């Protein structure tokens, strides 16, 4: 029944997966070694016959290293070893080296491995692929996965949890490089899309929660909340639920123009206590100031097309129309003039779970805004410069060029890109 | 992508290659009989890039000592670590190169070259993930200089997608007296602009120089300059030996350092500066490390990098130390110091922090530049080389080996080439 | 989909003629820089 595939890709996918299914054991009272003492988590986990309940999941990676830390630690029960794939030689942030040279010889163990888990569906709704824009692996990798996946299974939905890169965080010099081609190749097969800048991240960890130097697993924990906020909807049975399908209804107005922005709130620190507890209208007003953003840019100075509010926890109907009301008449919200209804929220009744020794406050009420709006634009526009200021002179090019790419497959990734950033700004203009 | 197979040519190959092995084997809490006595796990995580585990506790390094005179080996046996190397492992001549590249290269050399080739294959094959090798030699002698690009060549061959790696080191005026460096020199840089991926030019002009005035060291000694060698090359390969994420690998640091093909010769930096012994009870802060990256005084290469830029720069903090200072110390270095850093390759400076500083020191920071200013090293050659062979000096030793005037010419050439191409980029702009 | 199979099943073998032949050229080097060896090996046994 209505069953969700989640694939996780290299460093950053495997590590913010890790993030994920340990969060959702939390929310659905599942232990580290599947035993649990609703019915909707059934779209994630799957039952055997010893009743344990095991992550609808495959965790990929070119290197062995991260994946090994999941077979050694505290989930090490929770996954079959077979759903958890390795080689030996990483993507060496090579895009070329992912998806040519070194995917090739994996690819198609991984998508035996998916197929497996396919066929324990009886509803398949589609996949949710998680992985860095930055690594070698997840670029290169996640695009020729996604182009086999088009293949293999017809008109199956398939959204990303795309890590945009950032420099408090960036591990190579070629990563916008990587990121514009993992676009060019996966635009056509990705039928929703949420990036998550790691700068914007890192800078919530910051100031929200006061830690000075944040790591990978402060980010993933905070990264983990607003997937599990979009996935509650998929995993649960609320009042105003919203499926595989009217996600994209609803926010995708057009095929290339499927990139969502997300905002979440609130995020507050384990410390003070005096902090909370935070009304609908203070969480809501929250969704619309630029620091709650999971990607950097300027909404004010773009036009948004669509706008979904998750709401989770102690939250009624009444509160939450009270609270849109008043931001209605901040007139500084401006929408297409091709898109009359804005708002379409949804209700969840679990309120949001934290991880035990975690940087977050237990808060009695959450909300996660997905908008669709042209300011997203933004993001391509600093990934593209970074590329033009290296390909103008054709820095790293040769180590492309050597793992066999050619350069004409750098120019169409670009010019696809140009014509992304001219969509985005044809889409804002009025008749 | 795992183990490394290190390989050591000549005199100052092996001297430079022992003295390698017994401070990464102290570091890594290996004594001269292979047993790990060490008191962190950190030592042992990534011990497999460099050593070889022999039956039970023991390690042994993967090291192949090259040289086609008997003598230097029995003074590397007779050694403090001597006793650590594998036997089989010692490939030697008894003919000698008498300090020419020619009986190096083509003679001598060529002769020994396969007995080498079948000891460097045995440690291959053995290997789950090579990643490629990396040569210690200097470029002034005979067997290191001759005998070791003619390795690289052969292996080259055999192992065309491994990664190449070397630590060179260029002759001086001040520290040798056979007269006929320049041309061993000039020959060699046309085998490596070639033949490797990466190439730390360790510059004999200034190592004596830091010996001489900043250690006042009145008389330098081979095991004077060595200590300096030692330290630069624990510094420089610190990221592949122990758990991080920065440069972790030889194909991931080229990946990041090396903008065009040619362009792939490292000027090393290190800080803070130590004369053999001299402690190290009260010395050097994070903004004192961070100063001297820029400080022509601890270059490993006779370049100001202030008559240059950089194009790339890996800086490797050892000891402990706070990853906010470092952080903030090297942003300020770049924004003071912006015009000495390449506008046209975006976020060009990495940095990465090991806990576990080098012997005898709590704090250091190592430097690895790929700056525009190595050209002043490839000039003092073309200069010393044209005055030789303006007057056709010594060039009967290698013509009576067989070589051609014409060889001369071409390996001129083309590091004159290489110095205009550094000039290229040092002259480009973002326009 | 039909024709998608295809486009990704040439790309895997443009690239794979490519990366082929950029070790088709890193070989034929390696061979002459090594032909000349032999061409000035010569010159040795040959010096009279
Ligand atoms: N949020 C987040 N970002 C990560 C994490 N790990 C890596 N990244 C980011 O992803 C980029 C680096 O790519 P990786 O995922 O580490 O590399 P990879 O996919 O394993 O590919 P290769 O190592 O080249 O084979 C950089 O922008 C990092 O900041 C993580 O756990 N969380
Ligand atoms: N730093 C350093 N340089 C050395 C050492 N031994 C020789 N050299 C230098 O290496 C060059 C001479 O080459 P050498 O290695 O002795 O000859 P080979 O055995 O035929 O390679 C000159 O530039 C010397 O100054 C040493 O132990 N340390
Ligand atoms: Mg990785």
């Amino acid at each position: 029944m209505r069953e969700c595939i989640s694939i996780h890709v290299g460093q950053a996918g495997v590590q913010i997966g890790n993030a994920c299914w340990e969060l959702y054991c939390l929310e659905h009272g599942i232990q580290p070694d599947g035993q649990m003492p609703d019915d909707s988590f059934n779209t994630f986990f799957s039952e055997t016959g010893a009743g344990k309940h095991v992550p609808r999941a495959v965790f990929v990676d070119l290197e062995p290293t991260v994946i090994d830390e999941v077979r050694t630690g505290t989930y090490r029960q929770l996954f079959h070893p077979e759903q958890l794939i390795t080689g030996k030689e990483d993507a060496a942030n090579n895009y070329a080296r992912g998806h040519y040279t070194i995917g090739k010889e994996i690819i198609d163990l991984v998508l035996d491995r998916i197929r497996k888990l396919a066929d324990q569906c009886t509803g398949l709704q589609g996949f949710l692929v998680f992985h860095s824009f930055g690594g070698g692996t997840g670029s290169g990798f996640t695009s020729l996965l996604m182009e086999r996946l088009s293949v293999d299974y017809g008109k199956k939905s398939k959204l990303e949890f795309s890590i945009y890169p950032a420099p408090q965080v960036s591990t190579a010099v070629v990563e916008p490089y990587n990121s514009i081609l993992t676009t060019h190749t996966t635009l056509e097969h990705s039928d929703c899309a949420f990036m998550v800048d790691n700068e914007a991240i890192y800078d919530i960890c910051r100031r929200n929660l006061d830690i000075e130097r944040p790591t990978y697993t402060n980010l993933n924990r905070l990264i983990s909340q607003i997937v599990s906020s979009i996935t509650a909807s998929l995993r649960f049975d609320g009042a105003l639920n919203v499926d595989l399908t009217e996600f994209q209804t609803n926010l995708v107005p057009y095929p290339r123009i499927h990139f969502p922005l997300a905002t979440y709130a609130p995020v507050i620190s384990a410390e003070k206590a005096y902090h909370e507890q935070l009304s609908v209208a203070e969480i809501t007003n929250a969704c619309f100031e630029p620091a709650n953003q999971m990607v950097k840019c300027d909404p004010r100075h773009g036009k948004y097309m669509a706008c979904c509010l998750l709401y989770r926890g102690d939250v009624v109907p009444k509160d939450v129309n009270a609270a849109i009301a008043t931001i209605k008449t901040k007139r500084s919200i401006q929408f297409v003039d091709w898109c009359p209804t804005g708002f379409k929220v949804g209700i969840n009744y679990q309120p949001p779970t934290v991880v035990p020794g975690g940087d977050l406050a237990k808060v009695q009420r959450a909300v996660c805004m997905l908008s669709n709006t042209t300011a997203i634009a933004e993001a391509w526009a600093r990934l593209d410069h970074k590329f033009d200021l290296m390909y103008a002179k054709r820095a790293f090019v040769h180590w492309y060029v050597g793992e066999g790419m050619e350069e004409g497959e750098f120019s169409e990734a670009r010019e696809d890109m140009a014509a992304l950033e001219k969509d985005y700004e044809e889409v804002g203009v009025d008749s | 992508m795992r183990e490394i197979v290190h390989i050591q040519a000549g005199q100052c190959g092996n001297q430079i290659g022992a003295k390698f092995w017994e401070v990464i084997s102290d570091e890594h809490g290996i004594d001269p009989t292979g047993s790990y006595h060490g008191d962190s796990d950190l030592q042992l995580e990534r011990i497999n890039v460099y050593y070889n585990e022999a039956t039970g506790n023991k390690y042994v390094p993967r090291a192949i000592l090259v040289d086609l005179e008997p003598g230097t080996m029995d003074s590397v046996r007779s050694g403090p670590f001597g006793q650590i190397f594998r036997p089989d492992n010692f490939v030697f001549g008894q003919s000698g190169a008498g300090n020419n590249w020619a009986k190096g290269h083509y003679t001598e050399g060529a002769e020994l070259v396969d007995s080498v080739l079948d000891v460097v294959r045995k440690e291959s094959e053995s290997c789950d993930c090579l990643q490629g090798f990396q040569l210690t030699h200097s470029l002034g002698g005979g067997t290191g200089s001759g005998m070791g690009t003619l390795l690289i060549s052969k292996i080259r061959e055999e192992y065309p997608d491994r990664i190449m790696n070397t630590f060179s080191v260029m002759p001086s005026p001040k520290v040798s007296d056979t007269v006929v460096e320049p041309y061993n020199a000039t020959l060699s840089v046309h085998q490596l602009v070639e033949n490797t991926d990466e190439t730390y030019s360790i510059d004999n002009e200034a190592l004596y120089d830091i010996c001489f005035r900043t250690l006042k060291l009145t008389t330098p000694t081979y095991g004077d300059l060595n200590h300096l060698v030692s330290a630069t090359m624990s510094g420089v390969t610190t990221c592949l030996r122990f758990p991080g994420q920065l440069n972790a690998d030889l194909r991931k640091l080229a990946v990041n350092m090396v903008p065009f093909p040619r362009l792939h010769f490292f000027m090393p930096g290190f800080a803070p500066l130590t004369s053999r012994g001299s402690q190290q009870y009260r010395a050097l802060t994070v903004p004192e490390l961070t100063q001297q990256m820029f400080d022509s005084k601890n270059m490993m290469a006779a370049c100001d990098p202030r008559h240059g830029r950089y194009l790339t720069v890996a800086a490797i903090f050892r000891g402990r130390m706070s990853m906010k200072e470092v952080d903030e110390q090297m942003l300020n270095v770049q924004n003071k110091n912006s015009s000495y850093f390449v506008e046209w390759i975006p976020n060009n400076v990495k940095t990465a922090v090991c806990d576990i500083p080098p012997r005898g020191l709590k704090m250091s920071a190592t430097f690895i530049g790929n700056s525009t200013a190595i050209q002043e090293l490839f000039k003092r050659i073309s200069e010393q080389f044209t005055a030789m062979f303006r007057r056709k000096a010594f060039l009967h030793w290698y013509t009576g080996e067989g070589m051609d005037e014409m060889e001369f010419t071409e390996a001129e050439s083309n590091m004159n080439d290489l110095v205009s191409e550094y000039q290229q980029y040092q002259d480009a702009t973002a326009d | 989909i039909k024709m998608a199979k295809e486009k990704l099943a040439q790309k895997m073998e443009s690239n794979k003629e490519n990366r082929e032949a950029h070790f088709a050229a890193m070989l034929e080097r390696l061979q002459e820089k090594d032909k000349h060896a032999e061409e000035v090996r010569k010159n040795k046994e040959l010096k009279e």
